[PDB]
């Protein structure tokens, strides 16, 4: 009754406003598109779907202001029933169009509708939205391609992580090679949520049937192990706060779940880091981000001096009831006099370096038996 | 290594874009094709593999892209790829 006259007097404001140029008549149209996104929202069943497909079709013709486009796009994401699930090539063209190039043009309002867009596409469902995903991986890709002149291109880059949830085979062509590019230039706390959804999403994946998908990440999972660590290899640059943020996103990565490293890419990654270390000084001081994350006391001694390391070991207990540590920081500290006479006795005299870098043989077999590293890992 | 590969861009480059080269852009290419087959084997012969050794053997398959038609957009982005190191 009404919802049937209302329908066709917002067909006629549609046809009305395509038929006007609409110079002087634009407020006017954005009006009528407001009453029928509001009467949309208040009755969305009358009288059939043609009435989606004339929005659809309107809807490009409405991109011109811009300001038109984003009061419609509002009325898209109410009544998603199952226009985008029949019909999805309609409007597949013209969305991702309209979200690429919102960055160029700089609008707030075309912004925010095409990632309300995207939020109700991926809250729908992920099977039928695989076309607009498709479709769409240009302007999600574009985000991060050119996030050092925009500064709206860091927010929708966020916004695409949370549309791939399952990421089976949703796009399958650029999904891992853009998830690894804006984790290594982003801050800690903002990568080390993204690197922990993305080695979810590959233990997801490895679980499931499609583990031929996401078998190939292990070098997008070396390659932020060699920007930090293999970067120094060929030359030293510095991007010193990039690879105090990579490391600690890797540090964190390996000590959320460690999934993906044990056990093949472990050893790989310890003998990079190894290397790296015995390389030169400016790659060995990444192995503090190393020992952050289970013997952390990395803020001691501001490398000054040999004779106030053993004063910062000492400080670095509460010191409450430190009457077993205070033995084990004179056995440290006698064990670091040690090898400081091994490196004073080169090298002729190298059988006590041979002796403190075969001082783990009983060491290995007592945690093997009692699981006890305490004087490991205080030496 | 990574000293030849500034002449063989230049060139292979430069011939098809100046001079209308078809098919001795490929008798260029060819002695850096026929190179990689030995593999690394030392720490700068495994820095060359983490640094560059990605899209080597993957750009031939945008040229087995190109011999059937003579496409642009299935050889520009192995372009888009040699512009990317020739400036690393």
């Amino acid at each position: 009754c009404e919802l049937a006259l209302q329908n066709p007097e917002v067909v006629a404001l549609r046809g009305g406003l395509n038929t006007i140029l609409k110079n002087v008549i634009d407020c006017q149209l954005s009006r009528i598109n407001e009453a029928l996104i509001t009467t949309i929202l208040h009755l969305l069943n009358h009288p059939k779907t043609r009435q989606y497909v004339r929005a659809d079709v309107e809807l490009e013709r409405i991109l011109a202001p811009y300001t038109d486009f984003h009061y419609r796009h509002s009325p898209d994401t109410a009544e998603g029933q199952l226009k985008e699930d029949r019909e999805a090539r309609f409007l597949a063209s013209k969305m991702g169009i309209i979200a690429t190039f919102r960055s160029w043009a700089g609008i707030i309002n075309l912004c925010k509708p095409g990632n309300s867009g995207i939020q109700s596409l991926i809250g729908v469902l992920c099977i039928p939205n695989m076309e607009i995903r498709r479709g769409l991986l240009e302007v999600l890709y574009d985000i991060f391609r050119l996030p050092l002149p925009v500064v709206t291109e860091e927010f929708i880059e966020a916004l695409l992580s949370v549309d791939p949830g399952r990421f089976q085979d949703s796009w399958r062509l650029s999904d891992g090679f853009v998830a690894a590019e804006a984790k290594t230039i982003l801050p800690h706390r903002a990568r080390s949520r993204p690197d922990l959804m993305d080695n979810y999403l590959a233990l997801i994946l490895s679980a499931f049937i499609r583990n031929g998908l996401l078998e190939g990440l292990v070098e997008v999972i070396t390659n932020s192990d060699d920007h930090i660590s293999v970067r120094a290899t060929i030359l030293l640059g510095e991007l010193l706060h990039m690879a105090n943020t990579i490391l600690p996103h890797s540090h964190s990565h390996h000590l959320h779940c460690l999934p993906t490293l044990m056990n093949m890419a472990a050893s790989f990654d310890i003998p990079k880091e190894k290397r790296l270390r015995a390389s030169a000084a400016l790659n060995c001081l990444k192995r503090f981000h190393e020992m952050k994350k289970r013997g952390p006391k990395p803020y001691s001694l501001h490398l000054d001096h040999i004779i106030q390391k053993a004063i910062a070991t000492h400080q670095k207990r509460d010191q409450y009831l430190r009457v077993q540590k205070d033995i084990f920081i004179l056995k440290d500290t006698e064990e670091a006099l040690l090898i400081n006479l091994r490196d004073s006795q080169v090298l002729q005299h190298k059988e006590n370096l041979e002796w403190n870098w075969n001082l783990i043989g009983t060491i290995l077999k007592w945690p093997n038996v009692n699981l006890r590293n305490y004087k490991d890992e205080q030496l | 290594w990574h000293e030849m590969w500034h002449e063989g861009l230049e060139e292979a480059s430069r011939l098809y874009f100046g001079e209308r080269n078809v098919k001795g852009m490929f008798e260029v290419l060819e002695p850096l094709h026929a190179m990689m087959e030995r593999g690394p084997q030392t720490l700068k012969e495994t820095s060359f593999n983490q640094a560059y050794g990605r899209d080597l053997m993957e750009a031939q398959e945008w040229c087995r892209k190109y011999m059937k038609s003579g496409n642009v957009k299935d050889l520009t982005q192995a372009w888009d790829l040699y512009y990317h190191v020739f400036r690393r």
